[PDB]
């Protein structure tokens, strides 16, 4: 949820 | 209702599914999350952490960073909250829509943070300190996170000492925001999950 | 299993009902809770808060006081936890019994706290600071608690700088334990409520 | 339940 946004923004 | 100011408004169309409500809400709050991540990448030493610890610090700390960044949404004087649309809403009306002690605690936090009269550079540096101070339970190399926090904390302490009267008391009050933020995070997460 | 060192043993007799296990456990941890309350009564100014606010601070802060007081149960060199029986159990053994990242975070907290090499006097004052800094979400008169906190925090700063005049960082390091304690409390409270 | 232990010990 939050994690997937963060992971994708980190690349 | 959805009485979180990351929303454009506290009002929810009753014809929408819970799924549609969340996807629209997610469109509102996702830019803010990504800006936290972009802020994290500009912290010296952050990208030198393992990817796991980076993701974990951000999972644990994104809310607290945003709480600091958006503390000025809470106008402690007129007791209004500014939602993402820019429209302001009274605490009375938000309490009538289901807000409670958490909202009250966020007004108190915002009032006390604003009283410190931090400059933009101090506020940024404090924001970095908040992120690297996030709950460590998920962290695999705590020494590396501790060293980042130590570096930023000393940078913040010297900045406050150089710029503020009664610097030691300002700095102490700034650090006492950290457990306050941890409690706000814990309560807010429970409300978030309750909403689903 | 009951992997909390407040219990006499992490082993749970399966012949006992859930109600019997909890009553036995309550006989073990109640004396530690009552000692926190008696400690609170000896804090100058704590009895001047309203009775509602006194109970809320103890409700929210008892675990964090006990975490500080019982940090010595965590032997960071041997990697053992002393349960109320006095018997020591290893990290590895507790991890096989389901203990997790929370246990590890208690080890790191106790290691860092022990490393500050506090006198009994500073440790006692720190513990009062920990209690009066508890989550203020319930609190009715936040100003009185905030005033009591600042009083004890000021006295702690003076005592530390008096006793550690060239190690100025100790006071900062002590303030940085409060968010760590708050995260220990958040996590532990989850595990506690899951047990019942 | 924690609160009951606390209130009892606090008034005693
Ligand atoms: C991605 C980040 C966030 C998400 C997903 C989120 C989501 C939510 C949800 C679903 C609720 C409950 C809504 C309801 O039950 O009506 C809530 C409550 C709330 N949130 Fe957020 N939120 C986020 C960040 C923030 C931030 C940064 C702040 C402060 C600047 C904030 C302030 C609040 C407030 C004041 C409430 C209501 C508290 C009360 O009930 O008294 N939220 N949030
Ligand atoms: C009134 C006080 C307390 C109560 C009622 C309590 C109760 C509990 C319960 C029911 C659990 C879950 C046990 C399990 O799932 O096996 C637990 C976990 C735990 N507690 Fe406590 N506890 C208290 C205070 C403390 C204190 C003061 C400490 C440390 C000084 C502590 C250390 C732990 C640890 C290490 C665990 C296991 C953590 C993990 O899963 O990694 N507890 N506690």
């Amino acid at each position: 949820g939050l994690e997937d946004i963060i992971r994708k923004a980190l690349m | 209702h959805l009485v979180c100011p990351m929303s454009k408004s506290p009002y929810v169309d009753p014809h929408k599914s819970g799924h549609e409500i969340w996807e629209e809400f997610s469109m509102s709050f996702t830019p803010a999350v990504k800006e936290v991540v972009e802020f994290a990448k500009r912290i010296p030493g952050f990208r030198d952490l393992s990817q796991h610890d980076q993701v974990n610090l951000l999972k644990a700390g994104t809310f607290e960073v945003l709480m600091v960044r958006f503390a000025s949404l809470f106008d402690a004087k007129e007791r209004t909250v500014t939602f993402l649309s820019g429209k302001k809403y009274s605490v009375d009306d938000l309490h009538s829509m289901g807000a409670g002690d958490l909202l009250n605690s966020m007004f108190e936090f915002s009032e006390k943070l604003n009283a410190l009269q931090l400059s933009d550079e101090e506020m940024s540096l404090f924001t970095a300190v908040v992120l690297v101070s996030a709950d460590r339970s998920g962290i695999e190399n705590v020494n590396s996170v501790e060293a980042l926090q130590e570096t930023l904390i000393r940078a913040l302490r010297t900045l406050i000492m150089k710029n503020h009267p009664n610097e030691a008391s300002i700095f102490t009050k700034l650090l006492l925001k950290l457990p306050d933020l941890r409690s706000l995070n814990n309560m807010h997460s429970e409300e978030l999950l309750a909403f689903k």
